[PDB]
RNA sequence: CACCCCGGUGGGGGAUCCCUCGGCCUGCGCGCCGGGCAAGGACGCGGACGCACGCGAUAGACGGCACGAUCCUCAGACACGACUGCCGGUCUCCGACAGCGGCGCAGCCGCAGACAACCCCCCGGACUUAAGCAUAUCACUAGGGGGCGGAGAAGAAACCAACAGGGAUUCCUGCAGUAGCGGCGAGCGAACAGGGACGAGCCCGCAUGGCAAUCGGCAUCGCCGAGUUGUGACAGCGCACCGCGAACGCCCCGGACAGGGCGGCCACAGAGGGCGACAGCCCCGUAGCAGCGCGCAGCGGAGCGAGUAGCGCUGCUUGGUCAUGCAGCGCGAAGCGGUGGUGGCGCCAUCGAAGGCUAAAUACGCCGCAGGACCGAUAGCGCACAAGUACCGCGAGGGGACGGCGACGA
RNA sequence: UAGCACACUCGGGCGCGAGCCCCGAGGGCCGGGAGACGGGUUCUUCCGCCAGGCCGCUCCGCGGAAGGUGAGCCGGGUCCUAA
């Protein structure tokens, strides 16, 4: 956590791209001087741990910039649909189940629920 | 046998970094009740399947 | 033709996700000063352009040949040998690499 | 001659490291698993009422099915950015 | 008696959840009752017990010591009182292990924001107080 | 001296007993896979990391939120949030294509693969019983193939009946081990009722002709398409959902008090667990306490079901008997037809097949939860342990063994 | 107990320890060296051993720690077909 992500939220998705980039060189020569001198024993995990929270937070800000993109689209992309299950994205909407025929509008229609009570 | 296949390899050098001790700062670890590796697998005895 | 993926992963082959290291062996070491040659060990997938571009890009030298091996003990080795004349000495030092 | 002479000449190797499976039961010659029938589609109808208990479902890491479990005990939520985006409007 | 059928008494599964409870669990199986001094300023019968609190031990051999803490151990629930120690072989000596049940909180720690836990609880208890007082009420 | 027997001490071995984060059983709940790349696999990922478990190049806690001080073998990390919890990201590669299919289709989609307890469709044994055995039985089972779903299937009478008539299906009770089938041998074997659970009903087709009033797609209020070989209709949903929880001291024994003794106290809490012995009052807990809203609009209604029903033959099936069902083949209907335990014909009675949908009561493993006159480490699951592991087999597959110091302070 | 090395011998060395380990000498004996399949790190170095090796070991295919496999030309694929 030696890279906090208060400072992430500022950066752009572009700058977050370089910001990885440069992160993972940093690691490279982390894990030169792993391997020819000695290390405090979290530097290569804490430099891992801020390439992937870089990454993180260029995903996060991309989801919501993508969202607001194609919001009101006809077709959304897939990853900003709701995933919920093969057969509930298949299934007929509320709407779709609802769906009568003529006669039973009319039939509906023409004799209501009745709210009443009985007593003998 | 000096011979493989990439697949060959892959899956004998996964044998051999697998195979060897616990390393012995694990020893010193609470509630570590293992005190040698009993899946050590020597090349004379055990066999490999990887064909 | 919308797109179906929107939010994208950054692509791989940077120059650090291809070298892991660069090598301080005993072997390593004769390579450096007899050859000019520098030892990376590498990503197991990574080709000898990529390899050779890596080295390049990073430690911004050219290269004249990349030799490779991938190792029993997981790894991919790589021979990376330099263009210019003492310049393997002069990248470990600065690299840090002996 | 029939026993222990003949057990010199067990040197080929007829079943191979099977892609689908992973169990070294790709034969060479038949180019069939004999495991997991690799490569008719369908997976092979296993030999023993056992070896669905090695070999099928939840036997492994079940990688989707784990969070599948997790977003339905939720409420398919899904993903946290989008879910506050959608609530928004 | 235990009338909620979604809740163990089973001996099995209490005992499970003791030995295989979680770290924020952990925390509070580790309790421990405070003074009378405490419990008329804060109300609550015991707290979880932390690293840098006064105690007085309640039980054992150390019985009537008071020390702070120093050591919390939540895997085999052990703390570890200042001045409740025994010797090793080699002139070390070493804080022994006492169970949060058998210390008493003297002087609460107040420093890492366990002031604002206090008087959460504190106030709490203090709201619960008022429902069960107006509920009685009427 | 050896040998033998008995005892003592020491070995040897792991019985016994005590324990149990395990099993088993029952109930309840859940019932949610997959080109958005599943199941499964392969390979990698820890500073020191083999196994196990976790994970996917964001690789041994990445983000948000909650939590709030430790994690620990070393080194270190840590209020700029330790250890955690919940949810979400990331999620390599092999593994679902000679792909197949739908829609005028700049293109957009679907199918495949998993699951195999429950359920539906097809295929279909033999051991066995008959004291042999061939029909029969096992059994319309096992098994194989195919296919769904959270249930499925069934289902609104071409039904039951013979009454003073009942009224979809499913389930329970019951009819009933009955009528009946059966080398009438072994054996097999329903139905209507009556009582009950639960209850629910509907639709397409032959829709206007003063104009397809209908739908799909788009780069959208306009095109293009479907369509006259005929298109056409809205009543149901949603959110919120806590944190606190009473009451104990002294003395004795002891390594230690939860024991003993004495004296209290709380209890809508004396369920259970932990704590150095057996705790209502030491701790975790336990009893106890908290809700709501938003919706429902219109325009046809006599439409009717054919290579079917039925008959003949055949094969299977059934308790179904001069045929119960199913199929194949031949023949092949009607305006009236079907049926009436099932020969033909006639009566009378009762229904309307050959098109479609339909909750609930019903079934059920994994898993979650809770229980139990269950088992207590040769038992109970194969596994209380690095168990589908080690290990064996070319392969399909086969498959163990192994629990316990203490106050984890010395 | 059955059984297990019985063409070697002499001196020296390291070493707590030597019939077997090393060196020198003598006397004998027979294959040795390259590929495939198969094995999979056994290779090589350093250190070890009171465990394993049908005896012993200071040795080792053992135990521990390391090191090592570099290709336009070698083999396969990026080629071709055979049954
Ligand atoms: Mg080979
Ligand atoms: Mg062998
Ligand atoms: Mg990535
Ligand atoms: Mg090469
Ligand atoms: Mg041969
Ligand atoms: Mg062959
Ligand atoms: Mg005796
Ligand atoms: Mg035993
Ligand atoms: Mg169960
Ligand atoms: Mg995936
Ligand atoms: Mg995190
Ligand atoms: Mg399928
Ligand atoms: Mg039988
Ligand atoms: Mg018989
Ligand atoms: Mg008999
Ligand atoms: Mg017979
Ligand atoms: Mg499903
Ligand atoms: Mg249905
Ligand atoms: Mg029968
Ligand atoms: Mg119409
Ligand atoms: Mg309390
Ligand atoms: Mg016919
Ligand atoms: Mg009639
Ligand atoms: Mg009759
Ligand atoms: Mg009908
Ligand atoms: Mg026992
Ligand atoms: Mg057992
Ligand atoms: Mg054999
Ligand atoms: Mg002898
Ligand atoms: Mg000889
Ligand atoms: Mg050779
Ligand atoms: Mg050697
Ligand atoms: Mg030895
Ligand atoms: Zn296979």
């Amino acid at each position: 956590m030696k890279i906090r992500t208060l400072e992430l939220r500022e950066k752009s998705v572009e700058e977050l791209e370089t910001l990885a980039f440069s992160l993972k060189e940093e690691l490279l020569r982390l894990r030169q001087q792993k391997n020819t001198q000695t290390l405090k024993p979290h530097e290569i995990r804490v430099m891992r741990k801020n390439i992937a929270r870089v990454l993180t937070v260029r995903t996060e800000k991309l989801y919501a910039e993508m969202y607001e993109k194609h919001k009101n689209d006809k077709r959304m992309p897939k990853d900003l649909r709701p995933r919920l299950t093969k057969a509930k994205r298949m299934a007929l909407t509320k709407r779709q189940l609802n769906m009568s025929v003529h006669s039973v509008c009319k039939r509906r229609r023409a004799y209501p629920r009745m709210y009443f009570s009985y007593s003998e | 046998g000096s011979r493989k296949t990439e697949i060959i390899k892959t899956r004998l050098s996964r044998a051999l970094v697998r195979n060897r001790p616990i390393p012995v700062w694990k020893r010193r670890m609470r509630g570590n009740t293992q005190q040698y590796n009993m899946k050590r697998r020597h090349w004379r005895r055990n066999k490999l399947k990887i064909y | 033709k919308y797109t179906r993926k929107a939010v994208t992963q950054p692509a791989t082959g940077h120059p650090a996700d291809i070298i892991r290291f660069g090598a301080c062996n005993e072997k390593a070491v004769r390579l450096i000063e007899n050859n000019n040659t520098l030892v990376f060990i590498c990503d197991k997938y990574a080709t000898k352009p990529q390899i050779g571009n890596a080295v390049t890009r990073f430690y911004k030298v050219p290269v004249e040949k990349v030799n490779t091996a991938r190792s029993i003990k997981g790894y991919k080795k790589a021979y990376v040998k330099l263009k210019n004349e003492g310049d393997a000495l002069k990248i470990a030092n600065e690299a840090g690499i002996i | 001659s029939k026993g222990t002479s003949s057990f010199g000449k067990k040197n080929k190797r007829n079943h191979i490291l099977c892609v689908r499976c992973g169990s070294m039961s790709y034969h060479k010659q038949k180019l069939r698993c004999s495991s997991c029938g690799y490569p008719e589609k369908k997976l092979r109808n296993r030999g023993s009422p056992k070896a669905r208990r090695r070999r099928g479902e939840g036997t492994g890491r079940m990688r989707h099915l784990k969070k599948v479990r997790r977003a339905a005990r939720n409420g398919f939520k899904g993903n946290a950015i989008l879910r506050a985006l959608r609530n928004a409007n | 008696m235990k009338f909620n059928k979604e809740k163990t008494a089973s001996r099995r599964k209490n005992r499970k959840a003791h030995f295989t409870a979680n770290s924020t669990e952990r925390r509070i199986r580790m309790s421990s009752p405070l003074s009378k001094e405490l419990r008329e300023k804060y109300g609550f019968r015991s707290f979880p017990i932390r690293r840098n609190d006064k105690v007085v031990v309640m039980k054992g051999r150390f019985k009537g010591n008071t020390g702070t803490v120093v050591e919390v151990r939540r895997k085999m629930y052990k703390v570890y009182v200042d001045s409740c120690e025994a010797s090793k072989m080699n002139g070390r000596k070493v804080r022994v292990g006492i169970d949060a049940s058998n210390l008493k909180i003297i002087e609460l720690y107040q420093g890492d924001g366990r002031d604002k836990i206090l008087e959460r609880k504190m106030n709490n208890r203090r709201m619960q107080m008022e429902r069960a007082a107006k509920i009685k009420m009427e």
